[PDB]
């Protein structure tokens, strides 16, 4: 039954997200700067972003315990091919966003109808606010109300590979990024970010205050440009690698503008139209909680 | 010493499963949590109730 300082459980050894690349196992802050980017022409331009809808679905009355956080992530960031998923028990979550409810959410990533024997759980306080917004999570596919697959996609360029002295006029030119490779790459980070405990990074948004949310969101400005690199090859148009003598390049096309389809095929992580509604309702979800 | 008194410790697992759902069933509020700070004064006064 952990609790926390409003240090929150990400200033925690328990649970560290890492990618395993070099050699050895390194964490985010060093691998970006290995991303380096130029300019190609088409201006890409920070738009607004529509506020969610306060309605939240029902949780269906299910017996046994479904692994919430397990699709969460088996769908943003998953690797292996996901058939449609637009359907499915992923709504669960607003069974935790009233008051006095007995089910609780382990570590982990499950959802308990009853607090078991030998169980380490979120606290019960704060995982209701992380609900009341999250669990708005479960109408991704109903019509009149999924997001647009296209300009937050704008705002995500703006991210990961938007240089201050940019976002601070909210213009920048479109860009083309591409760092130094090994093998597998693109589909390795993948099979990497996928265990990571999401669930112990998307609490702290929703609690922590303007104290340690200035320090929290500084600390973390990273493991969320992680999760929405390999986030972003799911979408750019081509990604052929330029040779240079001995090394490899892994040019990636358009980051920031969204297609439709993969560039990956065979060589990175791959979506589908039933995620593609799914990671606009995301994407768009996040947004608000951090900007 | 005697192998006996000084404290009580017991698993909170043991504490759900026996006591919790018996101590339940009347109309008690719930067990006190132990204060950070010294309460030597009610410990027993919240115990009581």
């Amino acid at each position: 039954m952990l609790q926390q300082p409003t240090g929150g459980y990400t200033t925690l050894e328990q649970f560290a997200f890492t990618i395993r690349n070099d050699g050895t196992n390194a964490t985010p802050t060093q691998f970006l700067q290995l991303l380096s980017y130029e300019a190609t022409e088409n201006e890409l331009v920070k738009k607004t972003i529509p506020t969610p809808e306060t309605h939240l679905p029902s949780a269906r009355n299910v017996p046994g315990n479904v692994y919430i956080e397990d699709a969460i992530t088996q769908a943003l960031f998953g690797i292996s091919a996901q058939n449609v998923n637009a359907h499915g028990y992923f709504s669960r979550l607003s069974a935790l966003a009233l008051p006095n409810t007995s089910a609780r959410l382990g570590l982990d990533g499950v959802i308990y109808n009853s607090e078991t024997i030998n169980i380490p759980f979120y606290d019960p306080a704060a995982v209701a606010n992380f609900a009341a917004t999250y669990a708005k999570l479960g109408n991704a596919s109903t019509p009149r109300y999924r997001a647009d697959m296209i300009d937050i996609y704008a705002h995500v360029g703006l991210e990961l590979a938007g240089t201050d002295a940019e976002r601070a006029a909210g213009v920048m030119p479109v860009k083309r990024a591409k760092f130094d490779s090994w093998e597998g790459s693109l589909i390795s980070l993948s099979r990497d970010v996928v265990n990571w405990k999401i669930l112990a990074f998307l609490i702290d948004l929703c609690s922590l205050e303007g104290e340690a949310l200035r320090a929290f969101k500084t600390r973390n400005r990273d493991v969320f440009r992680m999760m929405l690199f390999i986030m972003s090859t799911a979408v750019a148009a081509n990604v052929v690698n330029r040779k240079v003598t001995k090394r490899v390049d892994r040019v990636l096309e358009y980051i920031g503008v969204n297609s439709m389809r993969t560039a990956g095929r065979t060589a990175t992580i791959t979506y589908d139209l039933s995620r593609h509604e799914f990671a606009a309702k995301f994407l768009q979800l996040t947004f608000t909680r951090w900007n | 010493d005697d192998l006996d008194e000084g404290i009580r410790m017991t698993t909170y697992d043991q504490y759900l499963s026996h006591i919790r759902e018996r101590l339940h069933i009347t109309n008690v509020p719930d067990p006190i949590y132990i204060t950070g700070a010294s309460t030597p004064d009610q410990i027993a006064a919240s115990v009581q109730a």
